[PDB]
């Protein structure tokens, strides 16, 4: 009802020897009910993928070509900008904000859905209509590669063929300084270049959302206010005694008892569904935000 | 229709009850009448008063 589960992603799913295949815009969907934060991004990125596998896999494409990830944790965090690889080897499993990596011709849209205010990005004009998160618009602030534990004194090894062949698509813009192709949200709020400062802007992740104002319309014993009309007779329009604020409120809880404590939950409850990329060291389980949104409904 | 039916060939057939449709007498039920969930109005303009 309130239009906070289905939207658009752009996902690529054909293959025609690559050099073109056709993008085909389409709509997502989630099933209804109590989420948070840390448990929807599990099944939202599910969401993606519940399309790669009636479409994508059956048409022929590369298992490591998933378009839009919902990622969590902050990349560059080991990364010195001497060396253009990240230190310990993998990114560091701590998130901070939710942000979204993609791939060329590959974006998302927020028109008509308000997964975005309960996702922690919005614009900086709320009255422009619509906007797409497109590739090239996040330009500059890409997530680098990395370097592997064997061979590093001599090397530098920008490698990708570790995860079982799942291409990184590494690229190299400078000589012997390497980037990848995928581009995060994050990456590109704090790049040297800039340019999506402009447009966009960090908040809460807000698991309500910004509901909108509950008005309150009773014909039969007021008097209309200054400017409304007694007869239109509607469900849409009626004379307004009184608005305020939806009751939904927000409950917060956090602990040194995070991430670590979802590590221990997919031990249990034998699952291997939300984990169908345990080693990809992109695509991986994404971690959790350490403190957790609930939203109760108190009575108002 | 059929109105005795023992095989594809021997079964007796009888037309249908004749079932005249149309609006009632006056046009009663076109409209709401009696209603506080559906009522019409002839309010005037400036002072809107039904």
């Amino acid at each position: 009802f309130f239009n906070s589960n289905s939207f658009k992603a752009l996902l690529m799913s054909d293959k025609t020897d690559p050099a073109n295949p056709v993008y085909t815009w389409f709509e997502l969907s989630i099933p209804e009910g109590d989420y948070t934060v840390g448990s929807l991004i599990d099944m939202l990125n599910n969401a993606v993928v519940e399309n790669y596998l009636e479409v994508g896999r059956q048409k022929g494409v590369q298992i490591s070509d998933i378009g839009v990830k919902f990622d969590t944790r902050n990349f560059s965090l080991g990364r010195d900008p001497l060396t253009s690889l990240v230190t310990p080897g993998n990114y560091t499993f701590k998130a901070f904000h939710p942000d979204i990596v993609l791939l060329p011709g590959c974006g998302v849209d927020f028109t008509h859905s308000r997964i975005n205010n309960m996702l922690g990005m919005r614009k900086r004009f709320p009255y422009e209509p619509g906007y797409v998160i497109t590739y090239e618009d996040l330009v500059g602030g890409n997530i680098p590669a990395l370097l592997d534990l064997a061979k590093y004194p001599g090397e530098t090894s920008p490698v990708l063929q570790d995860p079982d062949g799942n291409s990184y698509h590494v690229e190299e813009v400078s000589p012997k300084k390497w980037q990848t192709k995928y581009r995060s949200w994050c990456l590109a709020y704090n790049s040297s270049q800039g340019t999506l400062k402009s447009e966009q802007i960090l908040t809460v992740p807000d698991i309500t959302g910004g509901l909108g104002q509950l008005y309150w319309s009773l014909p039969d014993a007021f008097k209309p206010p200054v400017t409304f009309t007694n007869n239109t007779t509607d469900i849409s329009t009626q004379p307004v005694t009184g608005m305020h604020l939806f009751p939904l409120s927000q409950r917060i809880v956090y602990n040194t008892s995070a991430v670590y404590a979802q590590l221990v939950e997919q031990m249990t409850n034998n699952t291997k569904v939300f984990n169908r990329f345990p080693k990809n060291a992109i695509l991986m389980q994404p971690p959790y935000d350490t403190t957790q949104w609930i939203s109760e409904n108190v009575p108002y | 229709h059929f109105a005795d039916f023992v095989d594809d060939r021997r079964a007796t057939a009888a037309g249908n009850r004749p079932n005249y449709i149309g609006f009632r007498d006056n046009f009663i039920g076109m409209m709401y009448y009696n209603s506080g969930s559906n009522t019409g109005s002839f309010s005037s303009q400036t002072q809107q008063l039904n």
